[PDB]
């Protein structure tokens, strides 16, 4: 997707709808959630880790070392991290892509765009992981095929 | 009748590092430096530092007349001398075991200054009037340190000398006391009238002998003699003893003490106030659950510790666009 979402609210990611309802923001609460518990106990471990010797060049020699050791765990635990969400990201695309497959355009951009009509609780039900295809099939197939 | 996907562009600006992109703009990050201090020299939980504008440690602590104004106290959280404290041994000279000494002084709870052997009862044999120099001007005429005097010879004799402290205060007491080393053999036996002469000090902590070396040394403050500082810490039961036949500056004024665990000597211009707080450091001050700094090497009472590097910013979360 090529950009983020200045109007986003409650959360890090999630999804913006407009159905023949209304439109606007909201977020998703797992994801964010089990997000941030894996993130700061990253945070902690690396840093917890750095520490000292007793496993059984006055400082001058040390330090230097320490540092450019310590600041290299920053430049990963960092890097794993803008790959860590942006994993995220596909993921949630991905697992609302197959749910929906015929039954919705992919215009890419994190965008979908239902062939059917989709209002809530269809909505929150694609959200709950739980959404029919059959339930909507035909109210898809119908309108996809007017297109070609 | 969409539905789409997209993520939070913060209002927040602070921008990390990562291998492939450096510069890198985040929504979310932690910083595990502290750049930020009060800019200040505070009470270190309550008690304020001792500072010496003017005057170094030594000069200070021997008494310079540089240094008679001042300030005092009975106890200090740590010292502080400027960059522009010049006020040493005004007579040239090494002192000795110098480094220690500061380390011993860095933090006092009771400090009493006492005047160990009084000018007018303790030298009845020997002169204590002479012992000024140019080398120590005080309003514009030959002086010398507060704390010490440079006793000479009375007569065109200079007999022994033996004096004796018990120490009866209740605490550590800090004796100094210094050997004059003459320019010229002529120089020497002015002073003293001996040619032969030694001197010795003694307690349970220190025994040393000591021979004056005469000899011409580049001319510093005008003097080609030289002048070493010696100190010891004289237990509460112990006893300590004088000898000379020459060349000894006497004790005057020592000083009955009771550290406590070394703060330091920050090196600072950085002004004193009536804050206070947990961290101190040559720049300024730290309130900090923080981890490190970048601040200053040097760091005081509980502190973040130091560390070398321009910035640690980690990321709690996503860029932004
Ligand atoms: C106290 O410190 C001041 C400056 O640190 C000394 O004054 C300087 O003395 C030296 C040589 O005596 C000269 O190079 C400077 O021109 C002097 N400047 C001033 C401000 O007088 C002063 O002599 C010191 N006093 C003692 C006894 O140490
Ligand atoms: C600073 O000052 C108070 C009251 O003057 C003092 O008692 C306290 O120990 C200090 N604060 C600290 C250590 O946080
Ligand atoms: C800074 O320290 C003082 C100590 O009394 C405290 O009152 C204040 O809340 C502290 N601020 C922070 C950022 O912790």
């Amino acid at each position: 997707i090529e950009g983020g979402w200045t109007g986003m609210v409650d959360g890090w990611y999630g999804y913006h709808h407009q159905n023949e309802q209304g439109s606007g923001y909201a977020a998703d609460l797992k994801s964010t959630q089990n997000a941030i518990d894996e993130i700061t106990n990253k945070v902690n471990s690396v840093i917890e880790k750095m520490n000292t010797q007793f496993t059984a060049k006055v400082d001058d020699g040390f330090l230097d070392i320490w540092t450019y050791n310590a600041e290299l765990l920053v430049l990963l635990e960092n890097e794993r991290t803008l790959d860590y969400h942006d994993s995220n990201v596909k993921n949630l695309y991905e697992k609302v892509r197959s749910q929906l497959k015929n039954n919705a355009k992919e215009i890419g951009n994190g965008c979908f765009e239902f062939y059917h009509k989709c209002d809530n609780t269809c909505m929150e039900s694609v959200k709950n992981g739980t959404y029919d295809y059959p339930k909507y099939s035909e109210e898809a197939k119908l309108n996809r095929e007017e297109i070609d | 009748d969409t539905l789409c996907i997209g993520y939070h562009a913060n209002n927040s600006t602070d921008t990390v590092d990562t291998v492939l992109e450096k510069n890198v703009t985040v929504t979310h990050s932690v910083n595990l430096l502290e750049d930020k201090h009060n800019g200040k020299l505070c009470k270190l939980r309550g008690v304020a530092p001792l500072h010496l504008g003017k005057c170094n440690i030594a000069g200070w602590i021997l008494g310079n007349p540089e240094c008679e104004s001042l300030s005092t106290a009975s106890s200090w959280s740590y010292i502080v001398e400027t960059s522009s404290s010049d006020n040493g041994t005004c007579y040239p000279g090494d002192f000795i075991d110098y480094e220690e000494l500061r380390e011993q002084l860095s933090s006092v709870s009771s400090f009493e200054r006492f005047e160990i052997f009084p000018k007018t009862s303790s030298w009845p044999n020997h002169d204590s009037n002479k012992g000024v120099t140019a080398a120590c001007p005080h309003a514009g005429a030959k002086s010398f340190y507060k704390n010490l005097i440079w006793l000479v010879k009375k007569g065109n004799s200079y007999p022994k000398l033996s004096k004796s402290y018990i120490n009866d205060k209740g605490k550590e007491v800090l004796v100094l006391w210094g050997i004059h080393h003459p320019s010229t053999s002529a120089d020497q036996q002015s002073l003293y009238q001996n040619a032969d002469a030694y001197v010795f000090v003694g307690s349970s902590r220190y025994s040393k002998k000591f021979k004056p070396e005469i000899a011409i040394r580049p001319k510093v403050r005008d003097q080609e003699g030289r002048m070493n500082y010696y100190w010891t810490l004289v237990e509460p039961g112990d006893k300590i003893t004088f000898e000379a036949t020459g060349n000894l500056v006497v004790p005057r004024y020592a000083f009955a003490m009771e550290r406590n665990a070394g703060s330091g000597i920050i090196i600072s211009d950085t002004p004193v106030h009536d804050c206070n707080t947990t961290c101190q450091t040559p720049k300024g001050a730290i309130n900090t659950s923080l981890p490190f700094q970048n601040i200053h090497p040097i760091t005081i009472g509980k502190c973040p510790k130091y560390v070398k590097s321009t910035k640690l910013r980690l990321a709690t979360g996503l860029r932004n666009v």
